[PDB]
């Protein structure tokens, strides 16, 4: 009676939407983007700061 | 049926019979008692979805 079915928990199918029953999904959602943090700077005042 | 019909092809020979009143299309409604005896094989409807 038209089971929902699900992806085989195989990343190849889950992104494409390949399902096991009916109603193949449009695609995955978007939970956001994460990016590597910017390293901080060490203050330059330790050495002489003479603008040339 | 198919006695006076000499056509070899099964499909066409069947088609000849429909016009000549030999056979009858049975697309027809069901008698009321068919869905009440608590043993009622009720036809199912299926759907599928594919993505292009």
């Amino acid at each position: 009676a038209e089971i929902g079915g699900d992806h085989g928990y195989n990343a190849t199918n889950i992104a494409a939407g390949q399902t096991s029953g009916a109603v193949t999904q449009i695609g995955p959602a978007v939970m956001g983007m994460v990016r590597r943090a910017i390293p901080n700077l060490i203050a330059f005042d330790i050495c002489g700061v003479q603008p040339m | 049926p198919f006695a006076t019909i000499e056509e070899s092809d099964l499909e066409l020979a069947l088609q000849i019979a429909i016009v000549l009143l030999k056979v009858r299309l049975f697309s027809d409604a069901a008698s009321t008692s068919k869905f009440e005896s608590s043993d009622s094989e009720i036809a199912d409807a299926r759907f599928q979805i594919n993505k292009w």
